């Protein structure tokens, strides 16, 4: 309740504490990469970049609220997790 | 067996007027002997470890029941043809039932296959099955990359070998790309390295960097294990760009080494044309871009030559339906370059290459749909571009057909 | 971890400037969000604020505060210094909720939920142009949600409007291979437009907006 989004919590007043085939959607069949064609120019530590495991792996599509009234999964308040993988954060 | 069939056999032998109970008596006796042998030929199949029931199983099942695996002929003498089989009769239902006796002599005999050899590999290493080609295969925690450090080191070695400092290193790295089974789950990083490379490698037209990347694309395509059409959309621009883009280096010389690039590049694009095909997405999209590259006014003689080559290997019908109504424009472009008179620009070289390629395609397009009559001056109705030399190319094609 | 008082005060002033007391302070707050160099360490707070505020539309169907939150997202995207790759999984369903939800209005007939529709559709086309990678599969997932919301019957004319708006802001090849097969659905639409018998319902304005 007192963390980030406390303003929303206080405003609420809560106080505890075949066209669906996979290929159709592959972006080779849905994109104009013909513009990308350029006519005339004018490891003890992994070298490759590490991507957000939640974006790469998690199903963020369970948080999409398709219908406000009939929402299939009961959602819960989210705690701040302060991922330390990201640089630019002191801790 | 059908009793009607037994009657046909009986009256075609001289035994006429057989009763139905006489005829039913034949078809339960012989249907038992077929069932007795096929149950007995399944013993040789189960002792073969083959679960196949080959044609030789019935030859041993017959010999086991003291009947000659003699098929189509029965020797009441037995001495010359004992229980050794003759391999059956190669006969069909849809056969011709009459052949010429010199047709069987003049056909080439099939190749005797390789003899049996003993190779060893590893089903399991201390419990784990290896992925060799002989086998079927609050702070959030600090995450790990999805590649291992052996895999990441392998990627670094393969990419630093594929930029072609040494040729033997390239060739192995290309074969390693062409047959590594575990090269999936590293394929995003290879596709991104290719794509990103060509785009910052056409800023300065570095031909080797591009010829090596196109060979890397060709080595990525013929690998049978990996699934490519998730990266097919990223791949199409990079292979296509090298073939028709302008050359920031020297157009006149490494012209041919650039046409050799356009060749190994037409290979990856041709794979894209033949594979990965669904309705009206890939082949028609690159065909439309090639045609509006062609109908383009005052196009670069490098872009023009590359697009001409690209529309050229689209197969049999594509040049049959597309290159036809455009010969006059090609001739007019050639005439303008010839007028010049300045030869300083790469325009003359581009024109000569385009005309030669178009003339070769037109030659078989003609050899393919029409007889080779009036090969002297009838081509003057098509502006007289290749004419008698085109006729000579058609004659060489006819000689190759005769050799075949 | 905890915000220092400086950035706690900056977060308070910037969020309360985009709630609707006056328009000029809102424009200066959005021009602050779009053009400051050091707003990282306050990006998770802004993402939480935006996603929870779009969720609070279900208790109070306020069109105006949703337009303000979508202009907050559009200002967050224009910042060159901050990278929204780690927080895009929160902002995608908020803009999606502004697109394909059915009651975006308090008075359905007079409120132009329609503009928060095409504005958020342009926003999600930008959010899947800048961030879609083959590891992400952002654009293919977004097209799949829009497509199975459009092809499936029983969907209201507002959510079908949102689906068609997003699919048509994605580009030309998408409307070639998604919209053009179901053009016969226009007949099913004109079933309820040219021909009655009920006329004074709210389906007609949404149907000819869709048309």
């Amino acid at each position: 309740r007192y963390g980030p989004a406390r303003l929303w919590y206080d405003m609420l007043g809560v106080p505890e504490d075949d066209l669906l085939a996979d290929e159709n959607f592959l972006m080779v069949t849905q994109l104009h990469w013909e513009d990308d064609i350029i006519w005339d120019g004018e490891p003890w530590y992994s070298i490759f970049p590490i991507d957000n495991e939640d974006l790469v792996y998690g199903r963020w599509e369970d948080n999409i609220i398709w219908d406000a009234q009939a929402m299939p999964r009961l959602l819960e308040p989210p705690v701040l997790t302060l991922d330390p993988n990201d640089e630019n954060l002191i801790l | 067996l059908p009793s009607e069939s037994m009657k046909v056999v009986a009256e075609s032998m001289g035994i006429a007027q057989i009763q139905e109970e006489t005829c039913q008596l034949l078809t339960d006796e012989v249907s038992y002997r077929i069932k007795e042998i096929a149950q007995d030929a399944l013993k040789f199949m189960h002792m073969g470890k083959r679960q196949k029931l080959t044609t030789s199983d019935i030859d041993y099942a017959l010999k086991l029941k003291n009947v000659e695996p003699l098929y189509g002929f029965h020797a009441q003498e037995f001495i010359p043809f004992r229980f050794a089989s003759g391999g059956g009769r190669e006969l069909y239902f849809y056969e011709e039932k009459e052949v010429d006796l010199s047709d069987i002599i003049n056909t080439p005999l099939p190749r005797v296959p390789l003899d049996v050899c003993l190779k060893a590999h590893w089903l399991s290493i201390e419990g784990c099955q290896p992925a060799i080609p002989e086998n079927p295969p609050r702070l959030k925690p600090r995450s790990i990359h999805e590649l291992s450090v052996e895999q990441q080191l392998y990627y670094k070695e393969i990419t630093e070998a594929c930029v072609g400092s040494c040729e033997a290193k390239r060739a192995e790295a290309l074969q390693s790309i062409a047959t590594d089974p575990g090269l999936y789950q590293m394929l995003p990083r290879f596709s991104t390295f290719i794509s990103e490379g060509v785009r910052v490698n056409v800023v300065q037209n570095n031909l080797a960097l591009l010829i090596y990347l196109m060979r890397m694309v060709k080595a990525l395509m013929d690998n049978p294990t990996l699934y490519l059409e998730k990266y097919v959309h990223e791949l199409i621009p990079a292979v296509m760009t090298c073939i028709v883009s302008r050359q920031l280096c020297l157009r006149p010389d490494v012209d041919n080494h650039w046409a050799l690039r356009d060749f190994a590049a037409r290979l990856v694009a041709q794979i894209c044309k033949h594979f990965s095909t669904t309705t009206n997405n890939i082949q028609s999209r690159i065909t439309k871009t090639f045609t509006k590259s062609w109908v383009d006014e005052k196009t670069p003689w490098t872009t023009r030559y590359g697009s001409i080559a690209g529309l050229a290997e689209l197969g049999h019908d594509v040049i049959k339906t597309l290159i036809l109504p455009r010969l006059q424009q090609e001739g007019e472009r050639i005439r303008s370059v010839l007028d010049g008179p300045v030869l300083s620009n790469i325009d003359r070289i581009g024109a000569d290459h385009v005309q030669s390629l178009l003339l070769k395609h037109c030659a078989p397009v003609l050899a393919k749909l029409r007889p080779p009559p009036d090969n002297q001056d009838a081509y003057r109705a098509e502006f007289g571009s290749l004419g008698p030399l085109l006729c000579s190319q058609v004659v060489k094609a006819r000689a190759q057909a005769a050799l075949q």
